[PDB]
């Protein structure tokens, strides 16, 4: 967070009324890679931030956080002279001598551990894939569906073919008018309760009998059919990890980001199976991670390879976004230091002792398990869906509005 | 592997996940090893201020490594130095599948509110036009505001009331018209209804152990019930950091594991709590699939399993580069399926037929109760 | 080594010039040269048989033809550079044959080519007799049989208080089914409580029939379609339905194979010869063919790797004339038994069905795994009409009868 | 489709409005408890029983909202059967190898092939195959 | 799914003269249609549904109607009297 006025960090209090313990960060704002920038004072809070504060409590040193220049976790890549490797981020910051102690989410592996101890870690967590959460539209039109529109205007005339067949056969036979028949077949069909002139014949009967049976398959096939649409047509895109065949080719499911060199580049450098699969992302890999979730909220990005860990905050606080798959690349974050640190046996100790004492569970409790919605698909008949019939029966109106003016002139 | 044993050294056989991970290792820091089974003890237990198990014989430099299940802790790692975890470890919570989950209210869910209003005003102006424009101009008891209502009302919700159909060419058409709408709204109405049963799902949530269910467990609700298996790491871990919960577990101690999940299996006990190691693996080969490993991912003591090396042992810088290699390589899934991933851990979806009762239908009678209360406010001002 | 460039099996790439030397994964294939790599799948077989076989290479592109061919005198390009002493091996996309077997000795088969056949997705018809299916001739005829009771017992359990038998069955049939028509109801309790339980059931016995109706065309996939090479539906068209329009790439393998067997097929096939595989694809998908034909390895890779997944196949085993590929030699490069060995090796494990998991792959699912429910048309539903038609004829049945008992 | 609890609350529910229409009727500024029972019963099975028009504001309200809830049961009971039918499909098939019934011995799908032959050889090359 | 394809064989020992003319032989055989016919002859002939609900399942409903009849006739006879 920006600082207030006076250079100190705002007072805040947590859900259970404790203070909020802040540090002043002394780095860069408006960072912007690329363009000159200068050294402020900033507020910083949150979990790994508390850790750090137990952490003093301790060991009894003090400390004076500086946020890191460049912005990126850090990975080892040969410099333009030749293939002199040199690090970079906070493992350039640390091996130089400027930094001394990395306590910052940062996942350990064995490039990072044979220039540095890394301690024992302090919360266990995978990488998943976060993807934008699609909200359960029906895909549904006006009531043309169900049946093709190629079958409504020849049930129509089936209606009038049974009339007249109805009127014509029993007229002759040893009653019911015209219209009568015209009523009864349509009533039958809609099930309205209007016509009162009921088959007389006993051929008559059987006639006006089986269209009644085929009016009950028809309205029970309509059903059917839209059960059997409604159920079996649901947006089925979820992606189970990188397990996932749209995953494990290249395909354009959009675009897979992450963060550049970070530890998610260098676990997709190692693996010469999905050699092409990181050489794809090669040219769409984000500079930092605040900046894809606001793209996966964008529709520019729907997917994100990130540590679990933070994943899973955003999609409780962004419960527009969710997250899928299973953990495909589990490592715990550490507290790294410089080789040949006194510091270091201290501190392992401490994490340790912190996961027993109940404390390392508190401030997962406060950050990141305080919960929210989560939610997470049978969508609902909206007016957008309906809107066909309600448009008919309105029509309705206005095709009885000049049916009366033309009813009434029959008299005349 | 080959193995030793004590009492005489009888050879024996070894395989195992450290076994094939010791392997990976060997090879990887060309380093040899001649396994010899411990007899005394099992993992450690500091007893009379002296270590014993497989952390025991290292620390008398008997052994110079103790591979395993060994948990990594700070009592051990002031003996004996340990290595970079390879599996994670947490105390985890056991709940059955509740053989489904009902869904209150569930005659609501098709034809979002804004289709019932909508219907809802429109079936007032039409038995308003039908009884207004197309009755009272129109040739040919009469036909009423209510006698209409009460008509096309009963043609939506499937006609079988007695009615007082309309007189006239165009008053019967309106209402024919009307009726196809019903025909619709009931059809799909059914079809969606259906759909929202057929994914129904199930339910399952604990939300840890931190909750009320393990912090105030006589609550409003039946007693909760959950044990562990006594005389072990997470009975020593819970006693310290919740003093009352260890009272409050005592009264449902389960000794042996196997027996636990019998009275799981019976549901005798309300959960079980223990490692999630082992938690987690057990209920993936368990046979009925009734058990799940709920709490997963957030547990109480994640704290990993472990290398036992001897102190400050040039060794162990070795060992820690070794195992986070096979890390980066993507190897530990390849033996975590393996050895211990079961077959019940497969898409939790779990569809089951519906038996829809008041427990799962209840909204639905409580309108009829609203509206036999909303005929009474009517009933009273009818006198005024 | 001589190899030959090819899209699912061997990809050709220019070498990285930023970093100079080319990307790794990937093999030092000169041409026959700037230095340059290549990958793919065949590449993959080759680097993997060095590890084991304990062997060097050193791989250059045959620029003289494909996979080898007869000039009437002289062989040309793959086969041609071992059958020429001027290649040692020539794994790629070669496939066996037995005109190239007296020439060049080959290895064991590690992917299987056969002759297919193409045809765009069925959508899926509705068994047009679904609806009596929801239901069993027992249940359907003993339920009118016991109408036929309940309206005798109604109109006996009513006399003892104009209802007649004729009413009954009337009212009787109208509450089965959606009761909508005129009725004429009985004033005696007796069969007045009885119709209840009669309509009770009337409820039940339609909420079974549209609740299994929707299941009827719910579990039901979509297949719709199987056909065969050697039918007479694809061997000869003019002996029958406007005739099926197929073709294939000729001056191939597949024409050899189609020439030998049916010498009408080849003079039938030339009305649709597509010079390019993917253009015919293109026709396939806009309706001008019907069955695209060609060899099974490489049209069972391009129907997986397809957006939409619209084309499927029906090679499942129905493949005809099948040869595998291979690894040519030398005919005495003693090569062939430690190449054979270690080739069945990967066969005789799981080795290979990765490298198939791989670049011979595509998202789309020649297997079905999917269904669809469309709209109902007309002639999925035209044996309902069926039904009706039978009753307007049966009416007038009786209107003859009814017509000639007065005079008689 | 319905508990067995169910139907007696639901068979006295009709039973429940009839007296209330009955009462709600009597007291109107000829049900007569029969005519009730024959609009209550009715409307719930979709028989056309009984010409009663519960002329009562209060009566018909109630008859216009019974009418609801006799279709949502109706309605219920036909998609609870058929979401119950559709779920009929438990036969589980195999889909080859990789299958829960495979991986691990059931103790209750018991599965075997020919003696000697090439399976034994093919199970038998991998140790990943050596638990079944 | 097939998951192992292999192929049968016709196999012989190493030192057997008649490989090179077997295997030409066999190869000749898939090309010229010969080995679509005995298929066709010994295997390919021979090449010979979401649970009706059937009577079972629904013998209660029709008990019930049945039912009525008998309770019909236990109660005619309380109406007439009455
Ligand atoms: O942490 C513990 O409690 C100890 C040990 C330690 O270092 O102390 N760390 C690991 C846990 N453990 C045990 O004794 C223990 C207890 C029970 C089972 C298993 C392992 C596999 C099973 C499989 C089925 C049922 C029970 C088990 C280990
Ligand atoms: O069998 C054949 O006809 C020859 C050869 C032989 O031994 O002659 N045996 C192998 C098949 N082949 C060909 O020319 C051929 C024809 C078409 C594609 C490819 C390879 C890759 C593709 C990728 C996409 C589209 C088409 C292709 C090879
Ligand atoms: C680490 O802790 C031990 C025990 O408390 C202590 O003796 C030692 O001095 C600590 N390390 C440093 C560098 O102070
Ligand atoms: C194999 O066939 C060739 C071709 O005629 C023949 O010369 C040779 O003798 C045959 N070999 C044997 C062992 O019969």
């Amino acid at each position: 967070k920006p600082t207030l006025s006076d250079g100190t960090c705002k007072e805040e209090f947590t859900v259970n009324g404790d203070p909020v313990k802040k540090v002043i960060c002394t780095g860069p704002n408006d960072t912007s890679p690329g363009s000159p920038r200068h050294t402020v004072p900033q507020c910083c809070y949150g979990f790994c931030i508390d850790l750090l504060i137990k952490l003093a409590r301790t060991m009894n040193f003090t400390y004076e956080v500086h946020l890191v220049a460049d912005g990126k976790f850090g990975t080892q890549e040969r410099v333009n002279n030749s293939n002199k490797k040199e690090w970079n981020g906070m493992m350039g910051e640390l091996l130089s001598g400027q930094a001394d102690m990395i306590v910052a989410p940062l996942t350990i592996n064995n490039e990072r551990a044979q220039y540095i101890e890394f301690s024992k870690p302090f919360k266990y967590q995978g990488l998943t894939i976060l993807v934008k959460k699609e909200i359960p539209r029906s895909t549904l039109d006006s009531f043309m569906q169900p049946f093709q529109s190629t079958l409504w205007l020849l049930v129509g005339l089936s209606v009038h073919v049974v009339a007249v067949m109805l009127y014509l056969l029993d007229r002759f036979s040893p009653a019911l008018t015209l219209s009568s028949a015209m009523w009864f077949s349509w009533g039958v069909l809609l099930n309205s309760g209007i016509g009162e002139g009921a088959p007389r014949s006993f051929s008559a009967r059987i006639l006006g009998m089986v269209w009644a049976g085929f009016a009950m398959i028809i309205v029970a096939s309509y059903t059917a059919n839209l059960a059997a649409f409604l159920v079996l047509d649901r947006p089925e895109e979820r992606i189970t990890g990188i397990n996932d065949p749209r995953l494990r080719n290249p395909s354009d499911k959009f675009i897979y980001a992450t963060v550049k060199q970070s530890s998610v580049d260098i676990y997709f450098r190692r693996q010469v199976e999905l050699s092409t699969m990181y050489r794809h992302m090669e040219k769409h890999n984000y500079e930092s991670a605040a900046e894809a979730i606001q793209a996966v909220r964008d529709n520019k990005l729907h997917a994100f390879i990130w540590d679990s860990a933070v994943l899973e905050f955003e999609a409780s606080q962004k419960c527009d976004l969710v997250t899928t798959g299973e953990l495909f690349f589990r490592s715990g974050f550490g507290i790294g230091m410089r080789k040949d640190s006194p510091w270091k046996q201290n501190v392992s100790l401490s994490i340790l002792k912190s996961h027993e004492n109940g404390f390392m569970e508190d401030l997962d409790k406060t950050w990141v398990r305080y919960q929210e919605c989560d939610s997470r698909a049978p969508a609902t008949l909206t007016f957008e869906n309906m809107a066909g019939v309600f448009m008919l029966v309105a029509g309705g109106i206005v095709a009885g509005i000049f049916l009366i003016f033309i009813e009434i002139a029959y008299k005349r | 592997v080959p193995c030793q044993k004590r009492i005489g050294y009888i050879k024996k056989c070894c395989k195992g996940f450290c076994i094939d991970i010791l392997k990976k290792i060997s090879k990887s820091v060309k380093f040899t090893y001649d396994l010899y089974l411990v007899t005394n003890g099992k993992h450690g237990k500091k007893i009379n201020g002296t270590w014993n198990g497989m952390i025991g014989e290292v620390v008398m430099k008997r052994a110079y490594m103790a591979v395993g299940s060994l948990t990594i802790n700070e009592e051990r790692s002031e003996v004996v130095d340990f290595s970079v975890p390879f599996i994670e470890t947490g105390i985890s919570v056991m709940v059955s599948r509740s053989n489904g989950t009902v869904s209150p209210s569930a005659f609501l869910e098709p034809f979002s509110a804004d289709v019932w209003v909508m219907m809802f005003v429109m079936l007032l102006i039409v038995s308003a036009v039908a009884v207004f424009v197309f009755e009272y101009f129109s040739p040919v008891p009469s036909f009423t505001i209510g006698k209409a209502i009460w008509l096309l009302w009963g043609l939506v919700f499937n006609n079988s009331v007695p009615v007082q159909n309309p007189k006239g060419t165009t008053s019967k058409i309106m209402v024919s018209v009307w009726a196809f709408f019903a025909v619709i709204f009931l059809a799909s109405y059914t079809a969606n209804l259906a759909a929202f049963m057929i994914q129904e799902e199930y339910v399952d949530q604990v939300s840890g152990l931190s909750d009320k269910k393990f912090q105030r467990p006589n609550d409003f609700s039946p007693p909760f019930r959950f044990g562990t298996v006594p005389n072990g790491s997470t009975e020593r871990n819970i006693r310290n950091n919740y003093a009352e919960m260890h009272a409050y577990m005592g009264k449902f101690n389960q000794r042996g594991v196997d027996d636990a999940l019998l009275s799981l299996k019976t549901g005798k006990l309300d959960a079980f709590i223990y490692d999630a190691a082992v938690l987690n693996y057990m209920a993936g080969r368990d046979e009925g699939c009734k058990l799940v490993t709920i709490g997963s991912g957030k547990v109480f003591a994640s704290t990993g399993y472990g290398i036992a090396i001897q102190k400050d042992s040039g060794w162990k810088r070795q060992v820690d580069l070794a195992i986070l290699q096979l890390f980066g390589d993507g190897e530990m899934e390849e033996l975590e399926a393996l050895w211990l991933t079961g077959i019940c851990h497969n898409e939790k979806n779990e569809v089951m037929s519906s038996q829809l009762d008041i427990d799962n239908m209840a909204g639905v009678f409580y309108m009829l109760g609203a509206a036999m209360a909303l005929s009474l406010i009517t009933f009273i001002s009818e006198h005024l | 080594v001589a190899t030959l460039e090819e899209r699912p099996f061997v990809i050709v790439e220019p070498a990285d010039p930023i970093s100079g030397t080319c990307i790794r994964d990937s093999v030092p294939c000169r041409s026959q040269p700037e230095k340059r790599c290549c990958k793919g799948f065949c590449i993959d077989i080759l680097k993997r048989l060095a590890h084991t076989i304990g062997f060097s290479y050193d791989l250059y592109l045959v620029t003289n033809g494909k996979h080898g061919k007869k000039i009437d005198g002289v062989w040309n390009g793959m086969i041609g550079e071992v059958f020429y002493q001027r290649a040692d091996m020539a794994i790629g996309s070669l496939t066996i044959n037995e005109e190239r077997s007296e020439i060049v000795d080959f290895s064991v088969p590690f992917v299987e080519t056969g002759i297919s056949v193409m045809v765009a997705r069925s959508n899926g018809t509705v068994s047009p007799s679904a609806f009596l299916e929801p239901y069993s001739p027992a249940v359907w005829v003993m339920m009118f049989v016991m109408c036929l009771t309940v309206v005798a017992v109604t109109v006996f359990i009513f006399e003892y208080l104009t209802f007649t038998i004729g009413k009954s069955i009337w009212l009787l049939w109208a509450l089965v089914f959606n009761n909508s028509v005129p009725v004429e109801n009985p004033r005696g309790t007796t069969s007045k409580i009885m119709v209840l339980v009669w309509a009770f059931f009337a409820v039940i016995f339609l909420a079974s029939y549209t609740a299994n109706l929707a299941a009827f065309m719910i579990q039901e996939e979509y297949v719709d379609t199987v056909s065969g090479l050697s039918d007479r539906k694809f061997q000869r068209p003019q002996e029958q339905y406007p005739p099926l329009k197929f073709g294939t790439v000729p001056n191939g393998s597949t024409e050899k194979n189609i020439r030998s067997n049916y010498p009408d097929m080849h003079s039938y096939m030339v009305r649709y010869n597509q010079p390019r595989v993917e253009e015919a694809l293109t026709q396939l998908k806009a309706g001008k063919l019907d069955a695209f034909i060609y060899d099974a390895a490489v049209l069972n890779y391009m129907a997986r790797k397809d957006e939409g997944c619209k084309l499927v196949t029906i090679g499942s085993g129905k493949v005809f004339a099948t040869t595998g590929y291979g690894i040519a030699l030398h005919k005495g490069s003693r090569w062939k038994r430690p190449i054979d060995l270690a080739l069945l090796q990967f066969l005789g494990d799981d080795e290979i069905e990765m490298l198939e998991r791989l670049w011979l792959s595509g998202i789309c699912h020649n297997d079905k795994i999917e269904v669809m429910s469309s709209k109902l048309d007309i002639d999925n539903m035209a044996g309902v009409f069926y039904m009706l038609l039978v009753a307007m004829g049966l009416s007038l049945l009786v209107f003859a009868w009814e017509h000639l008992v007065y005079w008689r």
